[PDB]
């Protein structure tokens, strides 16, 4: 009866320490599925004209999180939190939104989280030069000790690999993550051709998720947070 | 609530939803999403199916992932009747008719790429849609699934058939419309019929290898289906109301035929001058009323020099009882090995007299028992011919290729011979797939030449055994 | 106010003593949906085989346990557990 023992030590530590921390918040999840046909249609035609233009290439993550923090604008009990402020049970109503980008470092592999910061205060061009900003210096390790404080709504993408959705875990100090999943048509309709569907009219989807704490933020505010989203991903002033 | 061909118009798959709940301390969300990856890629991979395959004996190539293909000018109806025509012609090259999970080599293989659906722009996805067949199976339409089972039952099974190279089209639709008919579903009567000829063949067997000395040259192990082979063609042939059967064979076996063919007692075969002289007998059918006189003709060690002497023996017997053109009474069967029917010459230059006024006698029953060798040869060496049984293309005669380590589809394949024989009058050829499980003498290993072949050999259950546990099992 | 009360006792005390210590493990779900067209058109030629032979049948979760295995073999991470060995976080590496 001899596994390998091997000491969990440095970030590695302190991300499974935040997951104990973590056990301490009362957490639910809302689901839903969102058409993402015009985000494939109106995002290609963003990128065609940069290559013809400076180059540059906008992805469905800078796209959904400035639709996040528009949503989250429109309903900002969203960003909000819970602590214990003199001995008693308070809400914290933040100043900004400070949106945590989770971030996949290279090993000497580590998920941070990484804030973009004041985004209440910005258009989709200085939103995406912020965004840049962070994920450029989190690969060459040029990161603060203040990129990661101050943190009040989170957004991660299973999705890349092609996980449909998850439950993800909250970290303390925050309100909701948000969850973006596969941007693939549903299995059923993976071997199909092109032509067939097109007949019927099956569109693309992205199923997006908000975890988070019950005990300052109910389910239906969650649930038209993520109504905002979808409408949002299919408006014409957002595009 | 949808019904299963609108689903199968628009292209609907089934799923399976799978989840990970993982301890976030020591696993990270990406690993658990990277391994979820791999499990669907692995459900629809091409070495995972293989694999399990490998593993649960499966004969078969598995269906293959692919995209449905897209809607493009070609037609698919004519490219289902191209997919019939090529299990028609070639589907035995794919079928289970090999006891041995053994591939020769030295062998070519011929490309068999027209049988996969792949190959005539079809897919997985077709499998439920309706086509055109130009009525096959007495219909004008069927699902790809259906035309798929039908040609696997008739084609792909333990009976792989050579069929439509027949010119006469009367004699190659016979033929067509008995193989898509299917085997027939054996009564529990007929499976224990089975077993006590089984019973009965490796009874004798190892009574000779054990009460007499010198004897594993003309052991029969590994081909005791010849015994059941036989015994079906001789009880066909009586059904019939035909008068004689003359039996011309080597070495290998016949002291088993003469005990459970020609029925003479064992006082009377045991008193290697007995391998080469001649013997009379008579068979009783157990389920009928017909008797049918058996007589077994001599011959030297020169392997295949009793055909002609034996279609001369036959000829002449015919002619005594005069029964004219729709006579035909006295059955040839002839025994070969697959080594000598392939390469001597008067093999071919005998069955060139089947038609031939002063030579014809109604057709004769071939049982090649191909044991995959020769001596110390294998077939790489022995025949430039795909299957030792090819000289029947030539004289446009059917060939029956059948395993012999299911009696059941080999039983079948002597009645429909000797059928095949009673309504056309051409000679019938059956390859009676097997192997030898000792070696040539009995001062010889076979593994100092065919190491690889005698892995597969050495220690597997005998037919007899093999069918029991079979029967119990299912 | 009276309803039923029945202590829980033998195998079920067992469960529901596991379910209260679980509750100090943070977990996380990964939810994916796969293509299983494939596995039922294999899995049927597998049984087909099975019931012309000496019978038997293979189930999807023979499949599925065995692609699942084959997938922790490719990412070892998977079989890994925390435990607290020496004061310390640790992690444990089954052979
Ligand atoms: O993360 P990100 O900032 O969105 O971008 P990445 O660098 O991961 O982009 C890599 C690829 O993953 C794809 N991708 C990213 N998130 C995805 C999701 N949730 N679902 C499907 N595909 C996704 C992107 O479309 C991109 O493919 P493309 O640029 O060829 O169209
Ligand atoms: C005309 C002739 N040539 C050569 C031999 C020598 N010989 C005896 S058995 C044998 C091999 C027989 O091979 P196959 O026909 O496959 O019969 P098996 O022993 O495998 O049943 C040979 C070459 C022979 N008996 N007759
Ligand atoms: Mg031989």
């Amino acid at each position: 009866p001899e596994p390998g023992q091997t000491p969990i030590r440095g970030i590695f530590k302190s991300i499974a320490k935040n997951m104990d921390i973590s056990l301490e918040i009362p957490t639910a999840t809302s689901v839903r599925d969102m058409p993402a046909r015009l985000m494939f249609e109106n995002r290609a035609m963003v990128n065609d004209q940069l290559k013809r233009t400076r180059g540059g290439k906008i992805s469905f993550t800078h796209i959904i999180g400035y639709a996040m923090v528009k949503a989250v604008m429109a309903h900002p009990d969203m960003n909000n939190s819970y602590d214990v402020i003199d001995g008693k049970p308070t809400l914290i109503v933040p100043e900004h939104i400070n949106l945590g980008l989770a971030i996949d470092l290279p090993q000497k592999r580590a998920l941070v989280v990484a804030a973009i910061k004041e985004t209440e205060k910005m258009n989709f061009s200085e939103f995406l030069a912020a965004y840049e900003d962070i994920v450029a210096r989190s690969r060459k390790g040029k990161l603060t000790m203040d990129d990661y404080q101050g943190v009040t709504v989170s957004l991660t993408n299973p999705g890349g690999i092609g996980t449909r959705h998850s439950v993800p875990r909250l970290t303390k100090g925050q309100g909701t993550i948000i969850g973006v999943g596969s941007m693939d048509y549903p299995a059923e309709f993976q071997g199909a051709s092109e032509d067939r569907l097109a007949e019927l009219g099956v569109g693309k989807l992205v199923t997006i998720t908000s975890t988070y704490d019950h005990r300052v933020i109910q389910g239906a505010v969650s649930g038209e947070f993520l109504r905002t989203m979808s409408r949002l991903l299919t408006d014409d002033s957002f595009w | 609530g949808a019904s299963e061909d609108r689903l199968a118009e628009l292209g609907v798959g089934k799923l399976v939803t799978i989840t990970s709940t993982y301890d976030h301390r020591v696993i990270q969300g990406a690993v658990s999403g990277e391994f979820l990856r791999t499990m669907s890629r692995l459900l629809t991979d091409d070495s995972f199916w293989d694999e399990i395959f490998d593993a649960m004996n499966v004969p078969y190539t598995p269906m293959r992932w692919a995209q449905d293909v897209p809607n493009t000018g070609v037609d698919k109806n004519t490219r289902v009747m191209q997919l019939i025509e090529a299990y028609r012609s070639r589907g035995h090259l794919i079928a289970d008719t090999n006891p041995l999970s053994w591939v020769q080599p030295g062998m070519p293989v011929p490309d068999h790429r027209d049988l996969d659906i792949e190959t005539h722009n079809l897919t997985i996805w077709d499998l439920d849609r309706t086509f055109n067949v130009g009525g096959f199976g007495g219909k004008e339409t069927m699902t790809l699934r259906e035309v798929l089972s039908r040609l696997r039952a008739a084609y792909t099974l333990k009976v792989g058939s050579e069929y439509t190279h027949i010119l006469d089209r009367d004699e190659r639709t016979w033929l067509q419309d008995r193989l898509e008919a299917g085997m027939p579903k054996p009564t529990q009567a007929e499976q224990k019929y089975i077993l006590q000829k089984l019973n009965a063949a490796e009874a004798f067997e190892n009574f000779l290898q054990t009460k007499y000395v010198g004897q594993k040259r003309f052991s029969l192990e590994g081909a005791e289906a010849l015994i059941p082979l036989m015994d079906s063609a001789i009880d066909t042939a009586a059904g019939q109301g035909l008068d004689e059967v003359v039996i011309g064979m080597p070495h290998r076996g016949r002291l088993n035929v003469l005990f459970n063919i020609v029925g003479k007692p064992l006082a009377s075969i045991f008193n290697d001058v007995k391998y080469h002289l001649g013997s009379e007998g008579q068979h009783l059918q157990m389920f009928g009323d017909g008797e049918i006189k058996v007589s077994l003709t001599a011959n030297p060690s020169h392997l295949e020099a009793v055909n002609p002497v034996m279609e001369g023996i036959v000829r002449a017997k015919q002619d005594y009882l005069d029964k004219g053109v729709d006579g035909k009474t006295v059955v040839p069967l002839l025994l070969h090995g697959d080594a000598a029917f392939a390469g001597l010459g008067i093999v071919p230059e005998t069955i060139n007299l089947a038609k031939l006024r002063g030579y014809d006698v109604g057709g004769t029953i071939h049982i090649v028992v191909n044991n995959q060798i020769g001596f110390t040869t294998t077939p790489d060496s022995s025949r430039s011919m795909h299957y030792a049984t090819d000289y029947a293309k030539a004289f446009g005669c059917p060939v029956f290729h059948v395993n012999g380590d299911d009696p059941e589809a080999v039983v079948w394949v002597g009645q429909l011979a000797t059928e095949y024989r009673r309504r056309f009058g051409k000679d019938v050829f059956i390859d009676l797939v097997c192997y030898r499980l000792r070696g040539h003498n009995e001062a010889d290993d076979p593994s100092m030449t065919q190491p690889k072949m005698y892995e597969l050999i050495t220690g597997r259950e005998t037919v007899r055994a093999q069918y029991t546990e079979d029967l119990l099992g299912r």
